[PDB]
């Protein structure tokens, strides 16, 4: 394994270089539309993001060491969490708004519960002054942790070793930022506790997506549908 | 599975 | 504001002392309705003790009445579940709802297999990590204060920081290295994400059981359930 | 609602 022999800086360097781009939406301001249209736009976007997420996940240290079936499981469980943490990250310096795309910026006044929870998370990230290096670590943690309890033959032991490595990397980052040992542990705990809210938001969001599907007005792509059946 | 396909180049 | 003045040891003992007792189920070979009937009855009686436990969680008192209601409404099933998996540790492959209610995978109604398996997997995780009782009561209180804190507040984050300190203070003194300390901290907190997930899954089914109207819900459970919709 | 009463008693 290569991932188990990366130094903290090498870990960060790899994750940073593996970052997916920020895709645009169609939006069209001239279009006046709706709740249907907006969800239609977000569905299009998510579907194109998923292709980059898959190729990004391959560059996450340790992911390719897993079997093909294990890769499938981890992504099926975590895809919306990962999309959502990306969303709140790029929404940090846009208080009271969500930047789904550089041309798609939404405020509250137009699912409000999901909106408010996404806002609360982005605001939480801003107060903490979350760093890009810390963000990419958290995102990788989500990919590896969310499906590890839902899978002899054989490991997951390996997954935990890489998770521990990412933990090491996080702490290393906080050390270089001039934090005390007490501050390092406290910040670490704060970051991981937010992963619990992100799971909550993903769960609630999955419910709506399942409603949307059965009330066949907002069409899902073939890939998004397959990802939806996974959370049966 | 589309996801499985994409994961192998 | 008394919770912040407490030492680490003072924090531990206060939490251990606040622990709710272990209740019993009723004293037949189980069907779909009757099994959920027993758990429902059990859960209702446990809630009364959970509230008195909540009052004795350092810092929970300082909150307003409405903020107490919110945290409890968001976190009650999580708290029950982490309770369930904790006492199920010494019973691998089974779930000990009560000392006279030990269950295995063999049937559960339908779709209960996944929640059963998820709960069983958490218990095994606690087993291989060798989770201590001191660590457990810390996790449980963390769940109480965190799960509703994102409005779904500065004092709470200060208290959360305090409980973090206690955990690290427990791993140190257990002989763990600095590296082993923050590694174990991370491992423990990540399981909380899974516990949130199990709660969500379990909640939707209680909402479903309600619409089926075969297993009768108590008025208190109804209110706790309604708050998730 | 019930919860309030229990948190006061
Ligand atoms: O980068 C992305 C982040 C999130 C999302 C989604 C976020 C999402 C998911 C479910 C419900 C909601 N509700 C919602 C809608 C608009 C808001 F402003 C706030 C919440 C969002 C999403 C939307 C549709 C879809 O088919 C798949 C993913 C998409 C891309
Ligand atoms: O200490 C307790 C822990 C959990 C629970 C419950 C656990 C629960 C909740 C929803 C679904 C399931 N699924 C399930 C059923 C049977 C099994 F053997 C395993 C899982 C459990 C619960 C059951 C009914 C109720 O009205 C409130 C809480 C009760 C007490």
């Amino acid at each position: 394994s290569l991932a188990l022999s990366l130094t903290a800086d090498q870990m960060v360097s790899a994750l940073l270089d593996a970052e997916p781009p920020i895709l645009y939406s169609e939006y069209d301001p001239t279009r006046p539309f709706s709740e249907a249209s907006m969800m239609g736009l977000l569905t299009n976007l998510a579907d194109r993001e998923l292709v980059h997420m898959i190729n990004w996940a391959k560059r996450v240290p340790g992911f390719v060491d897993l079997t093909l079936h294990d890769q499938v499981h981890l992504l099926e469980c975590a895809w919306l969490e990962i999309l959502m943490i990306g969303l709140v990250w790029r929404s940090m310096e846009h208080p009271g708004k969500l930047l789904f795309a550089p041309n798609l910026l939404l405020d509250r006044n137009q699912m409000v519960e999901i909106f408010d929870m996404l806002l609360a998370t982005s605001s939480r990230f801003r107060m903490m002054n979350l760093q890009g290096e810390e963000f990419v670590c958290l995102k990788s943690i989500i990919l590896l942790n969310s499906g590890v309890y839902t899978f002899s033959l054989e490991e997951k032991d390996h997954i935990h070793r890489v998770l521990d490595k990412i933990t090491d990397t996080l702490i290393h980052l906080m050390a270089k930022a001039g934090l005390t040992l007490q501050q390092q542990h406290q910040r670490l705990a704060q970051l991981l506790l937010i992963l619990s809210h992100i799971r909550h938001m993903s769960n609630k969001g999955m419910e709506h997506l399942y409603s949307m599907k059965c009330k066949n007005v907002v069409p899902l792509s073939d890939l998004l549908l397959e990802m939806l059946d996974a959370h049966r | 599975k589309i996801l499985h396909r994409l994961l192998q180049d």
